[PDB]
């Protein structure tokens, strides 16, 4: 069997604009607002951040369609620096990227799907934890059932979002029709605040890891990009404009969720409304989060990287059944560490790295094989803007917060050994052999599942 | 690399093996009814915020 290219223009919009927007847009302002220091110029960053992310996904939208493959950030590198600096993303990526960001939005879901039943106080942690974890358990059966079925709900939670920040621009508009400042404008500071939109707008290259599931990908990736990215960017300038028209700096910069407490001021018979969207849009994030996981630890194991239970199929449904387990287990078992929000935070700056090394990578393959064929191009100042833009952007880590570099840098470093013992060697005793093939064909038999054919 | 598709067909179909199937995606539905259950128990059993 093969995985049929079931995503659509509109299913390929949904994927991108319904997991860009998640939770970011309506919890981020304040930390916007605390580098910034004032609402105008805020509503600069707003802006200049979201010229950086067109400018960075029309770098993807060629990069996406000279190779013409799905496993996206990983493939784009693989093609280019090899095995074992492509062997050190996908640890990354496995062990840590994805799983944690899975796990903490599918926490914002619950939290704040919660808070009405629990207004002015912390919902109970087992609680949370609970409505998190049904919240990935259903979303990976839903994506184990059925392509069709995952992307018809991804429409869904992509309208959702859109709808909730629609209903915040409403609302603003109403206040502005019923009826620069402070500015701490150092040269060292705003950068930083430049940084803090790094959150809101990052995902715009999650396309990139489904590029063989949609219809026509040489229109549809580049065409989804330039639909879907300006759009957010339109509804996150207005979005920040209504915050503003409500919300005084003295009370944005200090409160916890500052949607909620829009949504208290204007709508106080039915102020639950905005907390229940911030949910409804999380849960889109993380389907979309995990359908886009799935094919990256699928792709990983046809290039020979990960064991070869992941690149097999379901020849009735015609998923990656065993990446999709495997998804959620290592998700779930994130939920008990304790700290995750260090961690997630001194790891930001490993996604930003590597996006930077595929564009670097995409100029290096223009100079050594102009033989590919390349059905759209960019001119080639706008990729060396973006890397200038990316390294600027990774150095200020180093300057305002390296303290705990080490620990996340540690975890790359271990990504060697692995390497080593389980691509490199080649299994060299047969009794460890057995035992891999004895629990690949248990899975085999279990699952129903088989390998790709081409 | 793993086993093969026509190999697979001569097992997989087994009622062993059917009847596995049957059962797990029984026990995963009940369990994660068994978890929607238990947060609705939590939901109940938790103190409620007094209000301002
Ligand atoms: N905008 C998103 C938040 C977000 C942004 C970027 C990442 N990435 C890694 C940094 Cl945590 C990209 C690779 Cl997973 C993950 C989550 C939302 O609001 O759902």
């Amino acid at each position: 069997v093969t995985l049929q290219r079931n995503i659509t223009l509109l299913n390929g919009v949904a994927i991108i604009v319904g997991t860009i927007i998640g939770s970011g847009i309506f919890v981020t302002p304040t930390g916007v607002l605390k580098e910034a220091g004032s609402p105008g110029l805020a509503l600069v960053v707003w802006a200049a951040c979201g010229v950086f992310s067109i400018v960075g996904a029309l770098c993807y939208a060629e990069l996406g369609t000279t190779i013409s493959k799905s496993g996206g950030d990983y493939a784009y590198m693989l093609e280019v620096y090899g095995s074992l600096p492509a062997f050190l993303k996908l640890w990354i990526e496995l062990l840590i990227i994805r799983p944690s960001s899975q796990y903490i939005v599918a926490l914002v879901f619950a939290t704040y799907l919660l808070k009405p039943l629990f207004p002015t106080c912390p919902v109970p942690e087992e609680a949370a934890k609970l409505v998190a974890c049904l919240c990935v358990l259903l979303l990976t059966a839903v994506n184990c059932y059925s392509v069709k079925a995952a992307t018809r709900v991804q429409d869904a939670f992509a309208a959702a979002k859109l709808l909730a920040l629609a209903l915040i621009i409403l609302l603003g508009f109403v206040q502005i029709g019923k009826g620069f400042e402070g500015t701490k404008l150092d040269v060292g500071n705003i950068v930083l605040a430049l940084y803090s939109g790094l959150f809101a707008y990052g995902g715009w290259n999650y396309l990139n890891f489904v590029t063989e599931e949609m219809i026509n990908p040489y229109r549809n990736l580049p065409l989804a990009i330039i639909i879907s990215l300006p759009i957010v960017t339109l509804v996150y300038v207005l979005t920040n404009l209504a915050y503003f028209t409500t919300l005084s700096t003295e009370q944005m910069l200090s409160s916890e969720a500052v949607a909620v407490d829009f949504g208290n001021y204007h709508l106080g018979v039915m102020s639950w409304i905005i907390p229940v969207f911030v949910g409804l849009s999380c849960f889109g994030s993380v389907n979309g989060s995990l359908f886009t996981s799935s094919r990256l630890f699928f792709v990983g194991s046809r290039e020979g990287h990960l064991p070869s239970i992941l690149s097999m199929i379901h020849p009735q449904l015609l998923t990656p059944v065993p990446s999709l387990v495997f998804t959620c287990v290592m998700t779930l078992l994130y939920a008990f560490s304790k700290d995750i929000f260090s961690v997630i935070n001194f790891f930001s700056f490993f996604n930003w790295l590597c996006v930077a090394l595929a564009i670097i990578g995409m100029i290096w393959l223009r100079h050594r094989k102009p033989e590919l064929e390349r059905p759209i191009k960019v001119n080639l100042a706008l990729p060396v803007f973006f890397i200038l833009a990316c390294l600027f952007l990774i150095a200020v880590s180093f300057w305002k917060t390296p303290v705990e570099c080490g620990i996340g840098f540690t975890i790359i470093l271990s990504g060697l050994p692995v390497y080593f013992f389980g691509v490199w060697w080649k299994n060299k005793p047969k009794w460890l052999l057995q035992g891999i093939f004895s629990t690949t064909v248990l899975c085999q038999k279990l699952m129903q599942v088989v390998p790709q054919e081409t | 690399t793993g086993l093969s598709k026509e190999e697979l067909l001569k097992v997989a179909g087994s009622p062993g093996w059917v009847r596995t199937r049957w059962a797990l995606l029984l026990l995963f539905w009940l369990g994660w009814l068994g978890m929607l259950a238990g947060a609705v128990v939590i939901i109940v059993r938790a103190p409620r915020c007094r209000e301002l």
